């Protein structure tokens, strides 16, 4: 039980108490992931225009 | 501003269509001359959505109004709203269709398509945001049928991105009007099942057993079924007409309603349904709301099993004893509903009870006992096309006999699609 | 009408609970992998607590104390009672044990060991028993060597209590089996009945047929199985006259004291780290206590088991029981048991 | 001085936005209008509030926050609320059609054409600052904007603000409330995407607060503006460090400093006492050792789980009101005595403890009664994985029939990325397991 860093000002204080010792992706990438997604969404619509001129 | 616009084709589609507008237009306050009288604000809340808002304060029906028959149109212009509508978006021929789904589809209708698109577009330019399109049309006859799918492919074509919506009147020999209903409804099941995201399988042979076994009808007619479903089609838009967290919105509706894409027809139910100035508690509304004796399809849904429900209940009530009695009704019968989908049933409060009710609750559920839906009407169109009969109507129009051969594969596929997840 | 689930197809106890709760007409029995239950009788191995008490609308009971294993585990008794202060390393109804890791993996050699050469020097009784829970294997020797060779090829080590209490006529051997049921509340409940699984064979201090009880044992590698009581079960109305017949005493007195008393302390101990009394879903559980009983009439604990079976003559009435107050309890419907206060 | 900047995406990240902005002005008393009496450096000043709050030459304290939601009802709701004058038009961001639940829709399809749009916002804060510690982000797991969106802007954030930090605040789906069958979904794919991208994540599960409201306020059905309240109550106790002149986690590192020594396990349990109602003419204010207790039962935790059968990383105190030091020893010390608090071996047993003598602030008219002394309780406890179990079955036995992944296809986003993104959360339980079992 040791207490220690108590530090106190006007609105507070804090410290700490011890009871027992131990024993990214570029935006390159990014926009060609959304940029890959899109194309399969325009794929997907293409199909289905497709059909439907069918 | 999440705009819909009403599309309403046929007989049948512009009688029900017809009493739609009449009755949410009296929920919102709105006269059969357009202009607002109501006394709550929710009313207008979201009354864009329905209503497009014109010079004087007034409120037109984004609806379009489409028959290959100018009859039921002249009853509609002359019946008690009909002078709310929009006058050009009254869009009628004059040969009619004859209960033939190939005259609707690839004669008679194609001839006047176009111009009906071209009321669709104006409608479309005009919106802020637009959520989709509801159609309300009958599957037995020959426009509703048979132009109204034509013009959902071509509304899908030209707007692939938005949520094609249907209130679609399943035939039934208990309330027929031609023997060629089976052939009607079978052709156009297949276009469903493409080209849209929700389809509220309305049953004709559950309304006049409701009307009969229930309401204690002996004799009904129409006008009675139109009752059902004026009812039933004003609960299940609540969520969208008034303001609201689940459901509020078509597209977000689809999503939590259709776990696969082509499992899209839903069992609407419809609770109270008196034949009347007694109070019905909450625990009533659940246990009504969940009979088969309260379902407007006609199937059993002890006979299958629950992808996904929505439950609104209107009224003012206690929503804690709503969720006590909901999760009463999943806890207690949670053998019919799928255990692969958590928590798949969802429940949505309206203060605005419907008019003549302090309270109601409708019903919406996607349930693998609909295939008991089609699986008879596949039975009564094999019954025929096993012997070709009543075929030359059709061929006189240009169609073959692969055509039918192919819509009636599609739909027993539907049927093995739907008993695959009810193991 | 409420709910429950089937996870432990393997419990001859529950299957019994199944199969009253069922009778009683307001039991509906679900698939194993359906969430909205009421009661759960889980599995044995990863019984997910963690997915319990998140069902609105539905009280959820399980048949397991999470955190229960610390008490029905050889090492984690071991380690249980000599850190607990409630227990003490100096605990006097508990064998002096040590916990001893195989050479091919804290521990206590070097501990065990001293412990070991002071009774050698001492003349004393320096007999050891060492066995695991991972066992259908044991061996029992009076040499160091031996016991760590053995384990060599996680187990404990304890003293083996030399002087039994042995039971005549026969010179045999036995142990005692109580259940304790403790329910939601963590009242501590002991059945009334017991049951003694006594050897056939005459005690040898100098072969583990008439040193190891089990039934299993007794009843493929013993001679004289069902000689003197049918299946070597023999219930406490048979016991407690012989105790009075031979040593002019009562089992109450001379045993059942001592057996309570340890009951309470272990559960007691434990208590803070496995109850759910603010806990968002409720627990109980079924435990299995054995006991050695020595010429003294002092009584040891030997183990406890966390899924344990019953004898087949007491398991109607105990299965009733756990309906009445584990179960029906917490959900009622339209004493043989002996409240360990505290 | 540092400042702060908060991001707030979907609906319930701007409420949740909302009723804290509201809270900090009554705590700094800063009125609807962003005037400041208290302020006597007009215009400017490097004091602790500033850390929150821009200064205009007028004296009007602007929030340093965005909103961002795909659509305009939400932050409609603050550019005509009471605290309207507070935030400038550039603040608000909004669309026109949501995510409809969906978070491919919130990822790719909408969120690629706004994403550009809000970091533009972004950086006008950002310009404002001397020195940017980092950002911190509200949202929900389950809503398509809240979830597709929050990991988009969490990715760009690390590519245009590397060396910043950035702390979550998420709300973890609940049954009772939640509008969406396929928020399983949602909260696992965000919470992959996002994991790399966030120093420390405080989750918040709508089924705790909403017991806590119906338990300990007698809410019978508690609603949105119940559950905020006492929502905003936990961040404030939270970022109370950095508003206020102290030595506790003063800056948005020393939350991860002393919260998370596992980059990947930075999910800190939370722990607030005393909720009270106020509807109670009367209540026996509790002492620092009954709060302190209180922040040690699960009913008190903004997520359901048992801490005493998981092991401990670190823990934080944070009192607000009349407390002194003596007191929470003395509490500490019993506590020890008396509960199954277990670390692992790699860290020391202790607490860190931080005291504002200030007492909790309730916006007046609400459902929490005023108390002399609080505590907030933040806990980085392998129990918290029990979320993670539950999260991850719900989306096994969905994902299993491929139920509703049409919709996430049909967005442009490949299967692929479900099993992705479940294989990334097996792995994080397993990193629990590993911790907090022997
Ligand atoms: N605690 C709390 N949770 C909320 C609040 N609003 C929504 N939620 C939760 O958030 C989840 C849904 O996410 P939302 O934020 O509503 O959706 P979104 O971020 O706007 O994204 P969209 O799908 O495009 O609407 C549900 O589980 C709700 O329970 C709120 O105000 N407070
Ligand atoms: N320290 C000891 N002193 C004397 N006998 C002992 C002993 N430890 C074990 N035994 C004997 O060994 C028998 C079985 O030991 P243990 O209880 O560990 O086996 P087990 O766990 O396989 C049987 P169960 O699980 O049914 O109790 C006891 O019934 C007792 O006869
Ligand atoms: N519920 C209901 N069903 C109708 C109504 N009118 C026709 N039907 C059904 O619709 C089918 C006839 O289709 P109909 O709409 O008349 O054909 P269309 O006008 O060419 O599209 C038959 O199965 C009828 O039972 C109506 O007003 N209400
Ligand atoms: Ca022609
Ligand atoms: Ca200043
Ligand atoms: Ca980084
Ligand atoms: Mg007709
Ligand atoms: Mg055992
Ligand atoms: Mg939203």
């Amino acid at each position: 039980m040791e207490v220690i860093e108590l530090n106190k000002c006007t609105s507070g204080q804090s410290f700490e108490v011890i009871l027992k010792p131990p024993s990214d992706p570029s935006l390159e990438e990014i926009q060609k992931k959304l940029e890959a997604a899109e194309e399969r969404r325009k794929y997907q619509e293409a199909e289905l225009l497709k059909h439907l001129a069918e | 501003m999440r705009e819909i616009v009403h599309i309403q084709a046929g007989q049948c589609g512009n009688q029900i269509g017809a009493k739609f507008w009449e009755v949410i237009s009296d929920e919102h306050g709105i006269d059969p001359t357009g202009s607002y009288h109501g006394d709550s604000d929710l009313q207008l809340e979201r009354i864009n959505v329905y209503y497009n808002e014109a010079t004087g304060n007034k409120y037109v029906p984004r609806a379009i109004l489409v028959d290959l028959e100018p009859g039921t149109m002249d009853s509609v212009r002359s019946g008690p709203f009909g002078q709310i509508f929009r006058p050009d978006n009254f869009v009628f021929g004059q040969s009619g269709a004859g209960n033939n789904w190939a005259k609707g589809h690839y004669t008679e209708g194609a001839e006047l398509v176009d111009s009906v698109l071209d009321v669709v577009r104006k409608e479309s330019e005009s919106c802020d945001c637009l959520q989709g399109f509801q159609l309300t049309h009958s599957l037995g006859g020959g426009t509703g049928s048979g132009m109204g799918t034509l013009l959902i492919s071509k509304i899908r074509e030209e707007y692939p991105d938005r949520i094609m919506n249907t209130f679609s009147v399943m035939p039934s020999p208990k309330v027929s009007d031609t023997v060629v209903e089976p052939y009607n409804a079978t052709l156009s099941v297949h276009q469903l099942v493409e080209n849209t995201d929700e389809t509220y399988c309305i049953d004709n042979e559950a309304l006049y057993d409701i009307c009969f076994r229930t309401l204690k009808l002996t004799t009904p007619t129409y006008g009675d079924l139109n009752h059902l479903v004026s009812a039933t089609m004003s609960g299940v838009t609540t969520c969208l007409r008034f303001p609201g967290q689940l459901n509020a919105d078509l597209r977000k509706l689809a999503v939590n309603m259709v776990p696969f894409p082509r499992l899209h027809f839903f069992m609407p139910g419809f609770a109270p349904l008196t034949s009347q100035y007694r109070a019905l508690t909450v625990p009533e509304l659940t246990q009504q709301m969940f009979d088969s004796k309260n379902m407007m399809a006609a199937c059993d849904p002890r006979h299958g099993r629950y992808l996904t429900v929505a439950a609104i209940f209107r009224g003012r009530m206690s929503m804690k004893e709503v969720d006590e009695q909901m999760l009463n009704v999943q806890n207690k019968n949670s053998s019919y509903f799928v255990e692969w989908i958590p928590n798949n049933v969802k429940t949505a409060v309206c203060d605005i009870p419907p008019r003549g009710l302090k309270m109601s609750a409708t019903f919406i559920g996607n349930s693998t006992a609909i295939q008991e839906l089609f699986k008879r009407i596949s039975e009564q169109f094999t019954a025929m096309f096993r012997r070709k009969a009543f075929l030359h109507w059709y061929t006189g129009e240009g169609m073959d006999e692969m055509e039918f051969t192919e819509a009636e594969s599609n739909m027993n596929d539907l049927v093995s699609e739907y008993q695959q997840y009810q193991d | 009408m409420y709910t429950f689930v089937v996870r432990d197809e393997n419990s001859s106890v529950y299957a019994e609970v199944s199969r009253l709760l069922l009778a009683t007409g307001q039991w509906k029995r679900l698939r194993k992998d359906n969430p909205r239950f009421n009661l759960m009788l889980g599995e044995r191995n990863r019984l997910p607590f963690g997915r319990l008490g998140h069902e609105p609308g539905l009280v959820q009971l399980v048949n397991y104390y999470r955190g229960a294993d610390k008490l029905c585990r050889k090492a984690s008794l071991v380690k249980l009672i000599k850190t607990s202060p409630e227990l003490s390393e100096s605990c006097t109804w508990f064998p002096e044990s040590y916990v001893i890791y195989p050479t091919n993996l804290t521990d206590e050699r070097e501990v065990f060991l001293a412990a070991y050469n002071r009774r050698r020097e001492g003349r004393e009784g320096n007999v050891w028993i060492a066995k695991s829970s991972a066992g259908a294997g044991i061996l029992i020797s009076s040499e160091a060597s031996e016991l760590l060779d053995f384990i060599d090829e996680v187990h404990v080590i304890q003293k083996y209590l030399e002087k039994p209490l042995l039971l005549e006529p026969g010179h045999r051997k036995f142990d005692i089996r109580s259940w304790v049921l403790v329910d939601h509340l963590y009242n501590i409940y002991l059945y009334r009945e017991g049951v003694l699984r006594t050897s056939s064979e005459p005690y040898n201090s100098a072969d583990k047929t008439c040193h190891l009880t089990n039934h299993c044992i007794q009843k493929e590698y013993s001679k004289n199985y069902g000689r003197y009581e049918e299946g070597n079960e023999m219930f406490f109305e048979e016991f407690n006259q012989y105790l009075m017949d031979a040593l002019n005493t009562t089992l109450e007195n001379s045993i059942l004291l001592q057996i309570k008393h340890i009951i309470r302390s272990c559960l007691m101990c434990i208590e803070p780290a496995i109850s759910t009394k603010h806990l968002h879903y409720q627990s109980f559980q079924l435990f299995g206590f054995d006991f050695m009983v020595d010429e003294e009439l002092k009584v040891w604990l030997i183990e406890v088991n966390g899924a344990p079976a019953c004898a087949q003559k007491l398991y109607a009435e105990l299965c009733q029981g756990i309906v009445d107050v584990a179960i029906s309890s917490v959900f009622p419907l339209a004493s043989i048991f002996i409240k360990l206060h505290h | 001085m540092r400042e702060c900047i908060s991001i707030h995406v979907g609906q319930a990240g701007v409420q949740i936005g909302n009723a804290c902005w509201e809270l900090y002005c009554l705590e700094h008393g800063i009125q609807p209008d962003g005037q400041m009496p208290s302020d006597k450096t007009i215009g400017g000043g490097d004091d602790s509030f500033n850390t929150f709050f821009s200064e205009t030459g007028a004296g009007k304290h602007v929030p340093r926050a965005v909103f961002v939601d795909l659509e305009p009802t939400v932050i409609d709701e603050v550019r005509t609320g009471t605290y309207r004058q507070l935030f400038h038009p550039e603040q608000l961001i909004t669309g026109k059609e949501d995510a409809a639940n969906n978070y491919a829709r919130g990822h790719y399809t909408i969120g690629k054409e706004i994403i550009d749009l809000v970091l533009d916002r972004i950086r006008k804060l950002a310009d404002q600052c001397t020195g940017l510690q980092g950002f911190l982000v509200f949202h929900s797991f389950g809503g398509g904007t809240g979830s597709g969106f929050t990991s988009l802007l969490m990715e760009r954030l690390s590519v245009d603000y590397g060396k910043k930090s950035k702390l979550e605040f998420s709300i973890y789906p609940a049954p009772q409330v939640s509008t969406a069958v396929v928020e399983p979904y949602n909260s696992i794919l965000t919470t992959h995407t996002t994991l790399e991208h966030s120093d420390c994540a405080f989750m918040v599960d709508n089924e705790a607060i909403y017991d806590i409201c119906r338990r300990n306020l007698d809410i019978e059905r508690p609603t949105y503006t119940n559950l905020n309240r006492l929502i905003s109550q936990i961040v404030s106790s939270i970022t109370a460090s950095l508003r206020f002149d102290g030595a506790l986690n003063v800056d948005l590192t020393e939350f991860q400093t002393n919260l998370v020594p596992y980059p990947r396990i930075h999910f800190p349990l939370a722990t607030y006492a005393p909720v009270i109602s106020a509807e109670k003419a009367y209540h026996e204010q509790l002492s620092v050792a009954e709060i302190t207790n209180a922040c040690f039962e699960p009913a008190n935790q903004m997520v359901k789980c048992d801490p005493r059968h998981g092991k401990y990383m670190a823990c934080c105190l944070l009192y607000r009101g009349d407390v002194v030091p003596k007191d929470v020893n003395a509490a500490i010390a019993t506590i020890k005595t008396k509960r199954s608090i277990q670390f692992v071996d790699w860290c020391p047993t202790g607490f860190k403890v931080g005291i504002n003598y200030q007492p909790p602030t309730v916006v007046p008219g609400g459902d929490l009664a005023k108390v002399q002394r609080a505590v907030c309780m933040l806990s980085n406890t392998t129990a918290i994985a029990e979320a993670w179990a539950r999260l991850d079955h719900k989306f096994d036995l969905m994902y299993a029939k491929r139920a509703f992944v049409h919709w996430y296809v049909g967005e442009g986003m490949e299967e692929g990325e479900f099993s992705e993104a479940r294989e990334d959360m097996a792995a994080l339980e397993k990193d629990y397991e590993e911790v907090g079992v022997d």
